[PDB]
């Protein structure tokens, strides 16, 4: 004495069911991330060259406190 | 060019490890004529004593050797510190 009860969709329809592809972009320019290394490097060089010559004064350094020994 | 401006474009785009490589040997072979540190770079190698300094004999005829290292003769390193 009851409805027909069926399993169907929900009056209306269903929201739309996503399918097409989404590979967004999300990244910099190229400009910008070879800037980003090169900065990089010139401040690693110029970091490198005041110790390095630190390094030297403090070699030359220890050389004359062997000079200063050896007799 | 516009013959170099092609090719270095089409370079670029297909090949740019080799144009980053040989960008990179051009510089290393002509950057260090035009410098002037390496100058610097050999007076520090010619600064540092290795061996000891062998006295030489006095015979009165020498106003540029010193008689004791703090007297004012002979080489000085005050450009080191500052550099
Ligand atoms: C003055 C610098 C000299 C010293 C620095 C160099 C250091 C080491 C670099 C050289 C290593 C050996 C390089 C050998 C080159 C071989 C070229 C070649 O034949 O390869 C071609 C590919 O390359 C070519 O197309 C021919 C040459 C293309 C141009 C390459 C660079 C030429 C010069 C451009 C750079 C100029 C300097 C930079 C200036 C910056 C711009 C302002 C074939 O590729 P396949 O792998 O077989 O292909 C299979 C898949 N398809």
């Amino acid at each position: 004495a009851s409805k027909v009860k069926q399993d169907m969709p929900p009056p209306g329809g269903y929201g739309p069911i996503d399918y097409k592809r989404n590979l967004p972009r999300r990244g910099l320019s190229g400009y910008s991330m070879f800037a980003v290394g090169i900065g990089t490097l010139l401040f690693g060089y110029w970091s490198m060259m005041k110790w390095n010559r630190e390094r030297r004064r403090l070699q030359i350094e220890d050389f004359e406190a062997r000079i200063a020994l050896m007799p | 060019a516009g013959r170099i401006a092609s090719f270095l474009k089409n370079a670029w785009a297909k090949e740019p490890v080799l144009v980053a490589s040989f960008a990179i040997g051009g510089l290393a072979i002509i950057l260090p004529s035009l410098s002037p540190y390496t100058n610097y770079a050999i007076r520090i190698n010619r600064a540092t004593p290795y061996n000891y300094p062998v006295p030489l004999r006095d015979d009165g005829n020498m106003p540029d050797v010193p008689s004791h290292p703090q007297d004012p003769q002979g080489p000085s390193l005050e450009w080191l510190k500052n550099l």
